[PDB]
């Protein structure tokens, strides 16, 4: 049972440094590698570079060289990594793993979002066909949670009973924040009489909505 | 730098059938001590990414037998005997034989179900919406088969459009099909103008494009 832990999500300013912890259990820390590698959407995975705990000994990939920091507290079991002067090219999700020969337990990721925008709630809006449309064995409703920053935002739906059919859609971004929507399909023989309600958390500015489908 | 160059870039079967994905290094991956650090990692779609095949051929723990790896010198292949939806996922190549160690591009797999129309479904801006100066109209088309699809706006039939969003998932596991949500966002005034405000998705499903409207007078 290995196992390793990383810090949760950041938004820092462009121009500061972060630092995300990679917390390993299960193994003998210091006689294995920690690797560190980033995923940016469209460059797939790139190698960072690697620590090992106990020398101190890193390897940097040359572009890094500067950039990334490695180190490591064998006392703690765990190993950090500060990126300095961070750019918009540094918004990425890094990954920690373990190292030998190969990569073969991975962390769970930690996203960091370099970013001036400020943090912002969303505005959740229900979702209901209009007169003159709906008919059929189902009915197709949704929520459309608009107007949010930085990324990550949980949409549940609490329906009466029947139902799932659920869709959550990829967030974009519009003029600088972010837009998504959730759509559920219930069958019509209980909607509107159940109540279908969606629930939006966005942990980033710790809100949590509720709204009705009427 | 070890370059990795993955082929295809996508790739489509149908459950039960052969997978191969090619993997080619740019120089000798043959490490001092005679072992060649060639390994594979697949990242179902959600998650961090897994190692699946390490040094060439020797499947990781938990690795079915169907997935199988053979290759020497600078060509690698990965052969999947029989696909299944949880097969579903990106599959990369890599080295860690050579300072930095590097990975393919991947290779996304989709499942080639058969093809299904879009359940097209449109919605007014709401109230509260309505209430903030904006006016968003979304369309969704859910569940259908091939991915491609082109979706127009139309404002009382003229206005074809160019503010609008779409927003695509991935397969979906349990029944291998795609769903899709288009919003044109407009003012409440620009909105408040217009009468007909129609979704138009064609399809290879169709000769003819699968119309949405609402009326803002019907009833
Ligand atoms: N994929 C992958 C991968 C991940 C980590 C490593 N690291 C690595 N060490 C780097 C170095 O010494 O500077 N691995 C070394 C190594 C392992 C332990 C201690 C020293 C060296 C190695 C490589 C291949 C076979 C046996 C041992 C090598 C490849």
């Amino acid at each position: 049972r290995v196992q390793l832990l990383e810090s949760g999500a950041e938004l820092m300013k462009p121009g500061a440094s972060v630092q995300i912890s990679c917390k390993a259990t299960g193994y003998t820390f210091s006689e294995y590698w920690i690797e560190w590698v980033k995923e940016r959407p469209g460059h797939g995975l790139e190698w960072i570079g690697e620590i090992l705990p106990g020398s101190g000994r890193t390897n940097y990939r040359e572009k890094f060289k500067g950039k990334a920091t490695f180190t490591a507290d064998t006392s703690s079991n765990t190993a950090y990594m500060q990126l300095s002067s961070l750019t918009s090219e540094d918004s990425a999700v890094y990954y920690c793993t373990r190292g030998y020969s190969s990569m073969d337990y991975w962390g769970q990721g930690t996203s960091v979002t370099v970013s001036a925008a400020k943090t912002t709630p969303p505005s959740v809006y229900p979702l209901a066909p209009g007169c003159g449309d709906t008919t059929g064995s189902s009915v197709t409703l949704g929520c459309l949670v608009k107007g949010y920053f930085p990324e990550s935002v949980t949409v549940t739906w609490n329906s009466g009973s029947l139902s799932s059919s659920v869709h959550t859609f990829p967030a974009l971004l519009q003029s600088g924040l972010y837009t998504m929507s959730s759509s559920v399909t219930v069958p019509s023989s209980t909607w509107p009489s159940q109540t279908v309600t969606c629930s939006v958390a966005h942990p980033a500015s710790s809100t949590t909505v509720d709204k009705k489908l009427e | 730098e070890l370059v990795m160059t993955q082929s295809p870039l996508s790739l489509p079967v149908s459950l039960g059938d052969q997978a191969s994905i090619s993997c080619r290094p740019s120089q000798s991956l043959v490490h001092s001590n005679g072992n060649t650090y060639l390994h594979w990692y697949l990242q179902k779609p959600g998650q961090s990414p897994k190692l699946l095949i390490y040094r060439v051929s020797n499947r990781f723990s938990g690795v079915p037998d169907r997935f199988s790896g053979s290759g020497s010198g600078t060509a690698f292949t990965l052969k999947i005997s029989r696909v299944e939806a949880e097969d579903l996922g990106v599959y990369f190549c890599s080295q860690g034989t050579h300072v930095p160690y590097t990975f393919g591009g991947g290779t996304k797999l989709e499942l080639k179900r058969a093809d299904a129309a879009p359940t097209v479904s449109i919605f007014p801006p709401s109230s509260e919406q309505l209430t903030s100066g904006g006016a968003s109209v979304v369309c969704f088309l859910n569940n259908f088969y091939p991915k491609d699809i082109n979706v127009k706006w139309k404002i009382d039939g003229s206005e074809r459009q160019n503010g609008v969003l779409n927003s695509w998932t991935d397969q979906d596991s349990k029944d291998s099909t795609y769903s899709m949500s288009s919003t044109l966002t407009l003012t409440k005034d620009e909105y408040e103008r217009h009468n007909s405000y129609t979704c138009e998705a064609t399809h290879k499903t169709s000769t003819s494009p699968i119309v949405k409207s609402f009326n803002r007078n019907e009833c």
